[PDB]
């Protein structure tokens, strides 16, 4: 069973 | 014999079930490119990924990658206009967007099929010769300072930049990837840099074609698809940039052993722990951290999370692996607390060990693998056709990690078992390796810490040797298993052949007291799957804010008590949703149809006889509580949306209300209230997918079968089903409601300009203006004006009535964005008589493409149809009706409109702001000309408000 930006 | 081409890949393995073609290849310059053949597809798609991030940003201005990818927007030297491309995709029906790890920046778009060449003519350019605009990079900045803004109050991210600092501050893993104003204007101006030189720079440094993989989606041929990337892509220079690698891990010797205590915004009770491992990557095809990872993870008989739950510890678990970058990984076990677990850590962790030494005692196990491997195969062949726009940003991405001939299948397929990687990764979680944080706010003031960029306060602690040396004695414990043959793997997978009346929509094949039947047999995708929704209405489910807060918990507490059971559904691919509403329930069950009978009537069963837990009732009611408090801490856009839900809703209990009424929710009255809410319902149902009609009658029909016998449940009158209505705003009427967020130092404002209830001619109306000036919006409110990150505009549905909206987060007071987006509306209909009569049939025809895009997946068609009937019109062919429709109008009758609804002095305009001030703010009283305001009529309190004003019909059905 398993951050980042965004525009 | 193509000098632009290095290689052709060999046959792209896919789904036999991909009806999609494909085709993999190499530029010369080294671009490594997939190239996907969709002759059905209504949009096109492509995406670049750059195999650089913000893990290389210059030491001295962290957030470059981060700005540069927000620049590559802004114009280019081919296309130097500031949003020709914002405006290019907008009438062609496309989107678009992009985001920056570690590692990676990628960038994606989707366009009308027809004009995809026009698309990534466009895009391309970002990659040969951006502007960098000086007077864009100016405005942009702030763009990224409040996109950071957003963050800064926010839990997640929060942490997220904690574990980068407390690790070897040498290390690249601990930087600042965002970026703000300080950090992108205010510092490099003090140090003397050009920025628009450190773009250029970055850029041509690092935007080599050796580090860059592109996907592109259309209805071309592959050779068509291929000369056309070859034609816009082969110019793109080869710098020859080795790839960045990160041998060393971030956390060296010192760096473990360690004991972090951290004071969250939100009332949160967390415990993560942590081990660091090498980079696994490379063992994509045995795996060894998913096989942990589905064992420490378990939720089913005998696992962790199991036990750790019964001592009333915790409530929810992850573990498993987690990215780091080339060279470094994680695993991680992390937990939420109750307020037992809270004061034993020290015991979870044990907990954690001894399980961990179980896996050691019984060693790597291939029937395990064999049922991950299986379970993978099973989601690989019968996986779900993507959305364009999501598929090529994704397959650009594993183009850098995967051979061309797998990209399809390296993230499925297991291939395999390696007993020694299994062996050599569960050695490496150890108490000497162990980093432990606590997350609770029972720490406040006593932490001596304080993160620099979130603001971040904690303390930080040797874990005692003598406590490390007590986890690593850790006995085996009796209550840890191993899971057992999941029964819940399917094995029937055939498609039933389509009965001779199918119907292209859902038909209602039963009508009766008890219950409305929708159905329909599916005629388009062909998998072994099913989707079966179902709406029961009870008038106790929302009655009040007691019986609201009862209607939550019994369906938490349900859940709560599935839980292990369900766990193996849904590892096989069959999942369920269940929530209250303010009508009642919803049951949602998803995934393959062979075992979905089963799961269904467990559930059905379970909440028709449930037995309520004396001690999981304490313990998810107080957690429904900090939830309920947690509320606070949510963006001030969010809460605007809150204020005008509640404000414009004939019925609806607020947070605060619902907190206030959570005391008087007993044991007792709880098991009181389930059989007087299940005794009497209504219930409506959509079925859909690889059943038959047969088969959905009988689901139906024991699902109240069920009911009946262990509810006595009867059915409810026809005048008892009761919708809501929404409140009707007065000609040239202004209304404000203002509130205070004290979490986040940002204000939020939500303006709704109603206009009329919903019907063909209203809504088209509504939804072509908002077509026009959805970019323009955007564009001059953030991109221009830079009133905030989050920049919203569209129409609002809700009860059956609509209008337009805007939500905007600014650091700006409200009274302040009100104007501004006043002067907006006035630049619409300046522009909307300035433009051609081409330009307006354009943005017609992006629509049209829009409203006519068909689904890709079942869940995407079923919600379609769901939407149909919740909402009770049930115009499954609007689509059709509405596009018919649309295509009937000109500029006339939308400036008519325009002049009718909307304009600062429109005989009926209908207009209602939410202000919600920033922490900070205490009153509330070149660009364009903004018009003089009204008096505004402040609502000082809602249900008179409510009280004061008519109420909207109800939605006559189709």
């Amino acid at each position: 069973k398993c951050l980042a930006n965004f525009l | 014999n193509n000098p632009a081409i290095k290689r052709i890949g060999n046959h792209i393995t896919k789904s036999p079930e991909d009806k999609r073609e494909y085709r993999g290849l190499e530029l010369a310059n080294g671009i490594k490119v997939l190239l996907i053949s969709d002759p059905t597809t209504d949009k096109s798609s492509a995406a670049l990924d750059v195999h650089i991030g913000s893990l290389s940003d210059p030491p001295n201005i962290a957030g470059l990658s981060h700005f540069l990818q927000h620049m590559l927007f802004l114009g280019t030297k081919k296309y130097p206009k500031e949003n020709e491309y914002s405006q290019f995709l907008s009438e062609h029906a496309g989107s678009s967007n992009a985001f920056t790890s570690g590692e990676h920046t990628n960038y994606y778009f989707d366009v009308s099929h027809e004009h995809l060449e026009g698309a990534l003519d466009r895009f391309a350019q970002f990659f040969l010769s951006p502007l960098f605009d000086e007077s864009a990079k100016d405005r942009e900045v702030n763009a990224v300072d409040s996109e950071h803004e957003k963050n800064v109050m926010n839990d997640a991210w929060r942490l997220f930049q904690l574990e980068k600092a407390t690790g070897n501050p040498k290390h690249p893993f601990s930087k600042f990837g965002t970026g703000n104003k300080y950090t992108l204007e205010t510092r490099p101006n003090q140090e003397g840099i050009d920025v628009r030189q450190e773009l250029l720079k970055f850029h041509s440094a690092y935007y080599s074609s050796n580090l860059m993989a592109v996907v592109v989606l259309g209805r071309e041929s592959l050779d068509d698809l291929t000369n056309l990337v070859v034609k816009l892509f082969s110019e793109v220079e080869n710098k020859n940039v080795p790839l960045p690698e990160f041998p060393e891990h971030p956390f060296q010797e010192e760096h473990l052993k360690q004991l972090y205590k951290i004071v969250p915004i939100k009332d949160i009770r967390n415990l993560y722990v942590t081990f660091p491992i090498p980079d696994l990557q490379k063992y994509y095809k045995s795996n060894p951290g998913h096989y942990l990872g589905h064992l420490i993870g378990h939720e089913g008989p005998g696992s962790l999370l199991s036990e750790l739950k019964s001592k009333g510890w915790v409530n929810t678990l992850v573990g498993g692996q987690k990215e780091g970058a080339r060279g470094f990984m994680f695993f991680i076990i992390n937990v939420d607390l109750t307020e037992e677990g809270l004061l034993h850590v020290e015991d979870i962790i044990l907990h954690m060990f001894q399980y961990i030494q179980k896996l050691r005692a019984e060693g790597p196990q291939e029937w395990v693998f064999q049922e991950l491997k299986d379970l993978n195969a099973v989601a690989f062949r019968f996986k779900d056709k993507e959305r364009p726009r999501g598929y090529t940003s994704k397959i650009a991405g594993i183009l850098h990690y995967y051979p061309l001939e797998e990209v399809l299948t390296a993230e499925y397929l297991l291939e395999e078992f390696r007993p020694d990687l299994i062996e050599m990764v569960l050695d490496k979680l150890r108490p000497e390796n162990v980093r432990v944080a606590i997350v609770s706010k029972s720490f406040e003031g006593k932490t001596d810490r304080t993160e620099e960029w979130y603001g971040t306060q904690y303390k930080q602690e040797a874990i005692p040797d003598e406590v490390i040396k007590k986890w690593q004695n850790a006995d085996l414990n009796g209550k840890f298993k191993l899971p057992t043959k999941n029964e819940f793997i399917p094995t029937n997978f055939e498609i039933l052949p389509l009965e001779k009346e199918a119907t292209p929509y859902p038909a209602l094949i039963k009508d009766t007291a008890m219950s409305k039947l929708w159905f329909k047999q599916d005629d388009k995708f062909f998998l072994p799957k099913a989707n079966l929704n179902f709406e029961f209405f009870s008038p106790f489910a929302y009655v009040d804010p007691l019986h609201s807060n009862m209607a939550y918990l019994y369906l938490e507490l349900l859940k709560d008590s599935l839980n292990e059971y369900a766990y193996a559904a849904e590892l096989a691919g069959l999942s369920y949703d269940l929530q209250n509403t303010i009508y009642g329930m919803y049951l949602s069950v998803k995934g393959y149809n062979d075992k979905q009978p089963i799961l269904l009537k467990k559930i059905i069963e379970k909440m028709a006889t449930f037995e309520i837990d004396e001690k999981r009732f304490e313990i998810i009611k107080e957690a429904y509580m900090r939830s309920l408090n947690n509320f606070r801490a949510e963006q001030p856009h969010q809460h605007a949306m809150y204020y005008l839900r509640l404000l414009m809703t004939e019925v609806a209990w607020t947070k605060d209300e619902l907190k206030e009424a959570l005391d008087d929710v007993t044991l007792p009255r709880l098991k009181a209230f389930i059989p007087q809410l299940l005794s009497r319902l209504h219930i409506e149902a959509l079925l859909h997918g690889n059943i038959t009609k047969q088969a959905a009658l009988g689901i139906m029909q024991m699902v109240e079968d069920t009911l009946i016998e262990h509810a006595h449940t009867k059915p409810l009158l026809p005048s008892q089903l009761v919708r809501y209505r929404e409140v009707q705003l007065p000609d040239r009427g202004w209304f404000v409601y203002q509130q205070r967020n004290e979490v986040h130092n940002n204000s939020g404002i939500e303006i709704y300009y109603q206009t009329d209830m919903q019907s063909t001619s209203e809504n088209m109306f509504l939804e072509l203006f908002a077509q026009i000036i959805s970019e323009p919006a955007f564009n001059t409110l953030r991109t221009k004006e830079q009133l905030g990150y989050i920049v919203f505009s569209g129409p609002r549905r809700a009860n059956g009535i609509q209008g337009l909206r805007f939500i905007i987060q600014s650091e700006k007071p409200p009274h302040y964005l009100e104007s501004r987006v006043e002067a907006f509306l006035i630049t619409m209909e300046k522009s909307i008589e300035d433009m051609t009569e081409e330009a307006f049939q354009k943005h017609i025809q992006a629509l049209a493409i829009r409203r006519l895009d068909k689904p890709k997946k079942l869940s995407a068609e079923s919600a379609k149809y769901w939407g149909e009937i919740i909402s009770q019109q049930y115009n499954f062919d609007r689509d059709n009706t509405e596009v018919a429709y649309l295509k009937t109008l000109t500029k006339e009758d939308i400036i008519k409109f325009y002049k009718e609804m909307l304009a600062v002095d429109a005989p009926r305009r209908h207009k209602v702001s939410v202000h919600v001030l920033a922490r900070e703010m205490d009153s509330n009283p070149n660009l364009s000309q903004a018009p003089a305001l009204p008096q505004p009529e402040v609502i000082q309190n809602m249900t008179e408000f409510k009280r004061g004003l008519p109420l909207f019909p109800l939605v006559k059905p189709h």
